[PDB]
RNA sequence: UAAGGGCAGACGGUGGAUGCCUAGGCUCUCGGAGGCGAAGAAGGACGUGAUAAGCUGCGAAAAGCUGCGGGAAUCGGCACA
RNA sequence: ACCGUGAGGGAAAGGUGAAAAGAACCUCGAACAGAGGAGUGCAAUAGACCCUGAACCCGUCUGCCUACAAGCGGUAGGAG
RNA sequence: AGGGUAGGGGUGAAAGGCUAAUCAACUUGGAGAUAGCUCGUACUCCCCGAAAUGCAUUUAGGUGCAGCCUGUUGGAUGU
RNA sequence: UACCGAUGGAGUGAGGGCAUGGGUGCUAAGGUCCAUGUCCGAGAGGAGAAGAAUCCGGACCACCGGCUAAGGUCCCGAAA
RNA sequence: UAUAUCGGUAGGGGAGCAUUCCAGCGACGUAGAAGGGAAAAGGGCGACUUUUUCUGGAGUUUCUGGAAAAGCAAAUGUAGGUAUAAGUAACGAUAAAGGGGGCGAGAACCCCCCUCGCCGAAAGACCAAGGUUUCCUGAUCAACGCUAAUCGGAUCAGGGUUAGUCGGGGCCUAAGGAUAAGCCGAAUGGCGAUCCGAUGGAAGAACCGGUUAAUAUUCCGGUACUGAUAC
RNA sequence: AACCGCGAUCUCGGUGAAAUUGUAGUAUCGGUGAAGAUGCCGAUUACCCGCAACGGGACGAAAAGACCCCGUGAACCUUU
RNA sequence: GUGGCACGCGAGCUGGGUUCAGAACGUCGUGAGACAGUUCGGUCUCUAUCUGUUGUGGGCGCAGGAAAUUUGCGAGGGUCU
């Protein structure tokens, strides 16, 4: 049973999940949208989402509750620095995923998730 | 000389591979199965010509006492009073005339049933 | 001239057919026959989608083997076909030429293995 | 263990009827007028709801 | 209503049986001959071709050198040059 | 060849066509991967694993039967 | 690392351990040893048709001779 | 109707059940050892629900003819 | 012509069919032989035999007699081929991966970058044994690689290993081995003090720096040293 | 006994064995029987085809029982 | 409580006992060895095909197509003190 256990564990020792979703939050905020697995992308979500919130507040002690998860320092620069103005007034949702197709070798179900603010064309 | 009967071995094989057609499964083409099971089919054809005899007399019977039961009397007291005014139509012409010529079956009949 | 009658009555046949096959496909006969199954009898646009979007690894050879057979009837009418014209009227998966192999077992047995190779065989014709 | 038999042709392709490819879901997505997967982004416009997903030069 | 299945026919697939074929064996007959080697044998190694040599031939004169006799138009060995 | 330290043990494997005339060129396809054509040839369903091309085994099509039925699967009757 | 001991022979702080995945060795030959034991023995139709007892046997699941079958012949006698 | 002579070829020399007369055993055994018949062995067909030798009966082949045996005649299942 | 008879294991007797080849006599065949598929008919009875058609494309056959490598359903029988279990077990250490670019027809796996993780008296760096071209590059992705592959210790071709000083050998002897003079012994031979034989003893003798896709104390620039040889 | 983690497991994509195997449309009960029946008899129950899970039966699989006896079999060991 | 179910149940477990190679004691035997005996040590293999059982689906049927709510032919559980 697993009633009402409420995060994916990803095939992965829970250290190694939890360096899998700081790396793929790096990631993110650098390149502004990347490809992945839709379970991954939607465990990222679940995770991403509160450190683009914490933003929210340009202080110091938010900048270290931040960089705690992140570890990225270029991240971090990137992330209060553009992602924050882009992101500023919008409440919550700032990812979207879209699903694309199959891989070749192993048939995964194959997603991008991207910051909604840096898509123009979706608005 | 060497003489090895390739194509009369095999052609003994394949004749009685055509006689085996219709079975079930293996029973049909795998030989030593087939084989098998088409001998002791024979042994069964043996047994039901002799037993086809008894069953179409039974079954002549059978439509003598329903016709017979139809006119009043039963097959035991039918055939007793045929057999005692000495009539020798036997049961398979009896039977088709009880299913066919109910007419001549009644006339068959009265002229025992004194 | 036995065999030149013959031979001739089959080439006046074959003109009348158009197919295409694939031959000594290096991959499993029945889960190649999986995909013949799901794609027999169907309209070959629909047919070209589903063999591009399927799930399965075989869809990939089986779409480009029914392009060919399309193209085969193209150049046989002499015409382009239109659309929902033609549909695939018969399609077969027969078992070609195993490759043997030999892999080691414990205690120092050793079991064959078998890689398998398929043909399949297309023909498309109009819904009339 | 051991398979007392062998199975029979019939038992063997009885046991294979639910063996089935699945179809793929395909929408027809009527603008571009070409197949694509219902609920995916249409991979040949980059489009998506009618809007451009994905921009490719 | 056939998800599938059974039987028959037709047509394919696989596989390589059968039939036909073969100078590769087997058993002999007749006539010879019955050894090779320190003038270095049998059996090998390494080489040798216009082009890599697997066989064949040959041995730093290396698919060959000389003479006499025979013969008369192609030849430069075999593994589809 | 392979196996064994060694002495030693010890396989499988023949056939296009009369003649390579062994398929110029076209089509689908990234590709001869493969095929459909054209052409050669008496014949290519003789296309290189190539004469003939059986069985087991594997498919497709057509006809009939089959989802209330229970044992060597046939045999003898018998509608549609 | 090199060397030596070789088959009932070597070696054994002794377990019948080890002696090339083999130990109350391997290869080739005598050799197709022997096996009163087990298994197997392939086309057709026709006629006939047993025994599982007695005697002897280092014999007892083997065999010899009677008994009982079959073919061909000559005599009368069998029930 | 095939009993003896002489000759050619054998196989068998693990038997079993039933009835009868006995030994042994416990007047046990689907036990064991002899004797006299019989059947299975090497024997199908019928009745007994289904049973190697209990009851009837010895199968050249065919028949969609008839009479019977043991045993049966309300239905399954032929016949009151 | 009648009568009688005709169940059968071990087993005895009789009469036949097919197969390969031979002799004699007849025949057939590219206007289609053998073989293979289908169909029909026949036989006191049967083993089997005829005929038609398709495939096939070159040999076959009747009768009489002769001779045998003269007939398969089972031997935990043998070879080859193909099934069943089954799209199942499994894909070989639970050190672990994520993303962005590149190339490509095709990318979870190839190349580059960033991040993450594991070893670190090793899972880093060397010598020897053993292997023998696996080294580097260009083409190739059929087979091999427990998946795919554009990649590879894979296939093909080309290239690549440079010494007076490093290692070995040349020199010496150990165990042991082969022998001389001799000894022993059916034969083959067995022993037996100089020679062979490293795992040991001598070797006559350097380093520094640079350079290749692949070699370097070996090539080059310096700096040195050692052995023989002609004054 | 409860709960937790990872690996195996389950589902999907790729690759793909083995032991075993007379043919099988392979139910239950009690009878019967070479004496312990999926397959015989009489009843009973049961629409066709999968998947996961467990091991009661198929005298389940494997190795021509090593115990026991037998063979005028064998080897090795002991000894007046 | 007493019994049956291969003294129920090892393709479900175990391995204390029992069947095995080592060793020792008592006893017997000239000895090799042996036992109405004792003692310490001593590998428990198999990926479930059919049937069976516990769960869970797909198909078709039920007068043509359906969404709900239901009766109960029957089955199982419950039953202690
Ligand atoms: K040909
Ligand atoms: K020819
Ligand atoms: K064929
Ligand atoms: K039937
Ligand atoms: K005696
Ligand atoms: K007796
Ligand atoms: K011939
Ligand atoms: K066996
Ligand atoms: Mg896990
Ligand atoms: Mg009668
Ligand atoms: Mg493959
Ligand atoms: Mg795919
Ligand atoms: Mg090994
Ligand atoms: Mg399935
Ligand atoms: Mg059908
Ligand atoms: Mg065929
Ligand atoms: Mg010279
Ligand atoms: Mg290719
Ligand atoms: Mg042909
Ligand atoms: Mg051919
Ligand atoms: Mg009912
Ligand atoms: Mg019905
Ligand atoms: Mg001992
Ligand atoms: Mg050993
Ligand atoms: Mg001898
Ligand atoms: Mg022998
Ligand atoms: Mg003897
Ligand atoms: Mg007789
Ligand atoms: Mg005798
Ligand atoms: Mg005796
Ligand atoms: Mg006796
Ligand atoms: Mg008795
Ligand atoms: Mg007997
Ligand atoms: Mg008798
Ligand atoms: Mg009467
Ligand atoms: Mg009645
Ligand atoms: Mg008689
Ligand atoms: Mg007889
Ligand atoms: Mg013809
Ligand atoms: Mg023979
Ligand atoms: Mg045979
Ligand atoms: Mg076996
Ligand atoms: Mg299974
Ligand atoms: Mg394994
Ligand atoms: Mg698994
Ligand atoms: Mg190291
Ligand atoms: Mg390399
Ligand atoms: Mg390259
Ligand atoms: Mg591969
Ligand atoms: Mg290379
Ligand atoms: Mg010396
Ligand atoms: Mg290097
Ligand atoms: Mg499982
Ligand atoms: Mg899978
Ligand atoms: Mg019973
Ligand atoms: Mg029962
Ligand atoms: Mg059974
Ligand atoms: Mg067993
Ligand atoms: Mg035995
Ligand atoms: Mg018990
Ligand atoms: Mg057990
Ligand atoms: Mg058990
Ligand atoms: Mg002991
Ligand atoms: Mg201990
Ligand atoms: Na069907
Ligand atoms: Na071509
Ligand atoms: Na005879
Ligand atoms: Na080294
Ligand atoms: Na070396
Ligand atoms: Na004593
Ligand atoms: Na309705």
């Amino acid at each position: 049973m697993r009633h009402n256990k409420k995060f994916n564990h990803l095939g992965r020792k829970a250290a190694h999940r939890k360096a899998m979703l700081s790396n793929m939050a790096a990631s993110l905020i650098l390149h502004k949208r990347i490809f992945t697995t839709v379970a991954k992308a939607k465990a990222l979500r679940i995770y991403v989402e509160p450190l683009l919130t914490k933003t929210k507040e340009d202080t110091t002690h938010s900048r270290r509750i931040a960089f705690s998860y992140l570890q990225n320092k270029y991240a971090l620069k990137e992330l209060f620095g553009d992602v924050a103005a882009k992101i500023a007034d919008r409440p919550g949702g700032y990812t979207r995923i879209l699903k694309t197709g199959y891989r070749l070798g192993d048939n995964a179900a194959m997603c991008f998730i991207e910051l909604v603010d840096y898509n123009e064309n979706m608005l | 000389p060497r003489s090895v009967n390739h194509v009369a071995s095999r052609a003994k094989r394949k004749r009685i591979l055509k006689l085996t057609r219709g079975y079930f499964g293996a029973r049909k083409n795998v030989w030593t199965v087939a084989k098998n099971t088409w001998e002791k089919g024979l042994t069964y054809a043996y047994r039901d010509r002799k037993s086809k005899k008894r069953n179409f007399r039974a079954l002549w019977i059978q439509r003598i006492n329903a016709a017979a039961r139809l006119e009043g009397m039963s097959y035991s007291r039918l055939m007793g009073a045929l057999h005692a005014n000495g009539i020798e139509i036997n049961r398979k012409v009896l039977a088709d005339l009880a299913m066919n010529h109910p007419e001549a079956f009644r006339a068959i009949v009265a002229k025992v049933k004194n | 001239a036995r065999k030149h009658n013959s031979a001739e009555a089959r080439k006046e046949a074959l003109k009348q057919m158009y197919f295409a096959k694939l031959r000594n496909v290096p991959t499993s006969p029945r889960k190649m026959r999986l995909v013949a199954d799901m794609i027999r009898g169907m309209e070959v646009n629909r047919a070209l989608g589903v063999l591009k979007f399927s799930n399965k690894e075989a869809s990939a050879r089986v779409e480009k083997l029914l392009r060919s057979a399309v193209a085969n009837w193209e150049e046989k009418n002499e015409r382009k076909a239109e659309e929902g014209e033609l549909f695939v009227s018969r399609i077969c998966v027969d078992g070609a030429s195993t490759l043997k192999r030999l892999r080691p077992a414990p205690q120092g047995r050793g079991y064959r293995i078998r890689k398998r190779s398929n043909h399949v065989t297309i023909y498309v014709d109009t819904l009339n | 263990a051991h398979p007392k038999r062998r199975q029979s042709k019939t038992r063997t392709a009885k046991r294979r009827t639910h063996d089935k490819a699945v179809m793929p879901t395909l929408a027809k997505c009527p603008n571009c007028g070409a197949w694509h997967i219902y609920h995916t982004v249409c991979g040949d416009c980059g489009y998506y709801r009618g809007k451009l997903a994905i921009e490719k030069e």
